[PDB]
RNA sequence: GCUUGACUGCGAGCGUGACGGCGCGAGCAGGUGCGAAAGCAGGUCAUAGUGAUCCGGUGGUUCUGAAUGGAAGGGCCAUC
RNA sequence: UGAGCCUUGAUGGAAGUGUGGACGCCAGUCUGCAUGGCUUUAAUGUUUGAUGUUCUAACGUUGACCCGUAAUCCGGGUUGCGGACAGUGUCUGGUGGGUAGUUUGACUGGGGCGGUCU
RNA sequence: GUUUAUUAAAAACACAGCACUGUGCAAACACGAAAGUGGACGUAUACGGUGUGACGCCUGCCCGGUGCCGGAAGGUUAAUU
RNA sequence: UUUUGUAUAAUGGGUCAGCGACUUAUAUUCUGUAGCAAGGUUAACCGAAUAGGGGAGCCGAAGGGAAACCGAGUCUUAACUGGGCGUUAAGUUGCAGGGUAUAGACCCGAAACCCGGUGAUCUAGCCAUGGGCAGGUUGAAGGUUGGGUAACACUAACUGGAGGACCGAACCGACUAAUGUUGAAAAAUUAGCGGAUGACUUGUGGCUGGGGGUGAAAGGCCAAUCAAACCGGGAGAUAGCU
RNA sequence: AGGGUGACAGCCCCGUACACAAAAAUGCACAUGCUGUGAGCUCGAUGAGUAGGGCGGGACACGUGGUAUCCUGUCUGAAUA
RNA sequence: UAAGGUGAUAUGAACCGUUAUAACCGGCGAUUUCCGAAUGGGGAAACCCAGUGUGUUUCGACACACUAUCAUUAACUGAAUCCAUAGGUUAAUGAGGCGAACCGGGGGAACUGAAACAUCUAAGUACCCCGAGGAAAAGAAAUCAACCGAGAUUCCCCCAG
């Protein structure tokens, strides 16, 4: 399930619009790229699925707190 | 992706510098291996707080014996002296504990020599105020008293 | 020879079309050319020489302008 | 390695016994090299992009091993190989009857062909 | 040998053989938004695609057109800035 | 019934009986009719419930101009001798009807498009595991032994038992004819016919699903059907046609 | 009101108007208890990979239009009464 | 509640009742085989086959109970790695499946209309999927209005085709 685990972010469909703006069913998807991130407060590696944009909100939130986050919602990790 | 280091770190590395570098160097490198934090705002005066409760703190805590040499300043009394010789002039020198002998029941008693003057110790009048190894800065001021026996 | 009437606003009143439309028109106002003057000129002897509407361009024009003043966009006239 | 700034040598403690480079007004004297009682120039420190080597730490491993585990899966771990490549997401040019939806006029001495359409 | 079960059994398909062309293996190709799997427990004396169709004697000329292959100059040229 | 025209040898009906097609809703206009009249009327709701309340609002009493605006006038134009549209006729709300709009819109009928399902008990291909092929021929390689060579080659008897080999029942097929054609049978019967140790034939079970399968390729086969199966749904698809 | 009874019934039957009924199990209300639960005042604090933006789509009656407003697949990214 | 009863086709038989344990009706319980979410394992539904506990003046065996998976929690265990995590057993709670419509969400056609057809339409309709309640959803303004003011959401009539 292409999903990314820290944003929530699945597949989303919309049109493709020629220039004769015919519609055409599609999809949008999420950047993933599942990755080994270090914790330190756990002395592992926990890989999470995630997209860009999941990352930079690690990237900033910060993991411990992400992790905090899926824990606290019942995901697996 | 700007944050804060820890250990030196080569192009860019100060201990606890202010630092912008590409996102990567980072979730991959720096942190998650000790070596930076992201600068959490929160941290930029958690390790601010530091630049001020030390590069101004204990940077100050270093002066509360000022030139040590606080109310000596009228010389010391002279017990004994530092010797003499060459009947006249001076012949004799400092045993690696005799510049003491003298101001020897004033502050606090030691017993080494971080020899200041590389020189042969100039041989005459006798009283000479240069300075001695009193700290890594400042100074302090006594003389010499020679012995008529 | 001299000239710009191949003018601007209108138009009694006819023609001809299912319609959209097309044609003819003396005369009125402003202003203009030619003629001494009466007068003639709103293109070419007449009848073909063409393309509705939408959309958009350009110029003009405060008519419009979503709190108010502006502006954008719209309208109106000209034209592509 | 293309360009900027900071700089130390060029345009804006004397004289003699001694040297590389040169637009040198067409025959200079120089820019320095030894001595002797804000604008036309070279190297660094650097800031900024291009190119290339390499690295390892993302990422790949449909090599080997360890454990969960008597397991040809998976996961964690070790190791070896590769490595900012490959791959994927979004955007983007090309290609694309493989697939899809359609169009492909009327008149007409039947229709088609010819011809015609104001 | 195969075939239109039910108006066509043939000169049609297939065939052994020939050629072209693709594929260095996590192969090309194929099922599948994926994972997984066929190819293959195979490895170029193999695997796929295409055409020809035992065998004998042979298989000439044409690359303008279309298709395909190769090309590090220039011209034109997308998102981007 | 359809037609220029039908006794027509052009359509439809064997006959009777029962059913079987212009509706309904909402708007909108006209006509009729009734109420009130420069006015008519309320909607939701409230409700004392077919009353009464409620006038939100709609239509009408004013038009001209794109509009600002002006106003019984206004617009056109600098302005019209003028010109266009207006001022001189009552409306409005019910009720019944005639039209129209949106809805299946007078009824019955396609071939088809789309969505979700059910089908490899027929059949195609493949997979696993099992079964079958009377009888008769031909007589490859190889081997043995002689003869032969300098030795091989070669050669003769014998031995051997090859093949999508030969003939031919079962079994698999289906070339011809006749019969049958409201059949014995929605594909057969009878006499002939091809294959018959193979790319053979067959049982049981399994896998492949519809723009999909499978196909020694005919557009063949996928449950008496296949140029896109069946079932249900979209669904009263649409039908300028009968 | 209606239904039935040998044909059409206020007065034959069952009903009907009206007036009554629960040992039990429950519904809803209240008045209480139990477990919780937090109340009022003062002083604070005031929701960042967010708003906004590029690109591609989708929602808004509005079809990119001169197009505000909303959602986000991708890439980015403020101020702090 | 009662003078009559043992449902029906459907008699008959053998019976039960008449002042309150006949029947009838309602509240609460008991019992409730097998299949079925089906849950001990299996399976061609209503069948086959277990493991562990128990249980017999005949303690062979045969009957009765428990044993599915997943989530939260707890206890005890416990790798590569020694700590630690992973893993493992047990227990206690809960979920599972069914069923009208209405409801929120995830996907989302075409015929058809445009007298052809692609933008547009049909239509976020049909249909598939998930979730839930007696309703759901929405909801106390970074909303409108317009220089006056209004004061969450929801529904109705207008505005207005
Ligand atoms: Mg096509
Ligand atoms: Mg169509
Ligand atoms: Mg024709
Ligand atoms: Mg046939
Ligand atoms: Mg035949
Ligand atoms: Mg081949
Ligand atoms: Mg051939
Ligand atoms: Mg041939
Ligand atoms: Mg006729
Ligand atoms: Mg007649
Ligand atoms: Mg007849
Ligand atoms: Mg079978
Ligand atoms: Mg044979
Ligand atoms: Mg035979
Ligand atoms: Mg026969
Ligand atoms: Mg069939
Ligand atoms: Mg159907
Ligand atoms: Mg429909
Ligand atoms: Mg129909
Ligand atoms: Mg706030
Ligand atoms: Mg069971
Ligand atoms: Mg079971
Ligand atoms: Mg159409
Ligand atoms: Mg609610």
């Amino acid at each position: 399930s292409r999903v990314c685990q820290v944003t929530g972010k699945r597949p989303v469909t919309g049109n493709n619009r020629s220039h004769a703006l015919n519609a055409t069913k599609r999809r949008f998807l999420p950047n993933l790229h599942s990755h080994r991130f270090w914790v330190e407060s756990e002395k592992r590696f926990v890989t999470l699925r995630v997209s860009a944009k999941g990352m930079r909100v690690i990237d900033k939130k910060g993991i411990d707190t992400v992790l905090a986050e899926l824990r606290a919602r019942g995901e697996k990790y | 992706m700007q944050v804060i280091l820890l250990d030196k770190v080569a192009n860019l590395g100060s201990l606890g510098d202010q630092v912008n570098v590409k996102a990567g160097y980072a979730r991959n490198f720096l942190v998650p291996q000790g070596k930076a934090v992201p600068a959490t705002k929160k941290n930029i005066e958690f390790f601010e707080a530091r630049r001020a409760e030390l590069e101004a703190k204990l940077a100050e805590v270093l002066a509360a014996a000022n030139a040590r040499a606080e109310k000596i300043n009228a010389l010391e009394t002279v017990t004994i002296a530092s010797k003499a010789g060459d009947e006249g002039k001076l012949f004799g020198s400092i045993g690696t504990r005799d510049i003491a002998d003298a101001v020897t029941a004033a502050g606090v008693e030691v017993a080494k020599s971080e020899v200041r003057l590389p020189n042969g110790v100039l041989r005459t009048t006798g009283e000479h105020e240069v300075s001695f190894q009193v700290h890594s800065e400042v100074f302090a001021k006594v003389i010499v008293n020679v012995v008529a026996e």
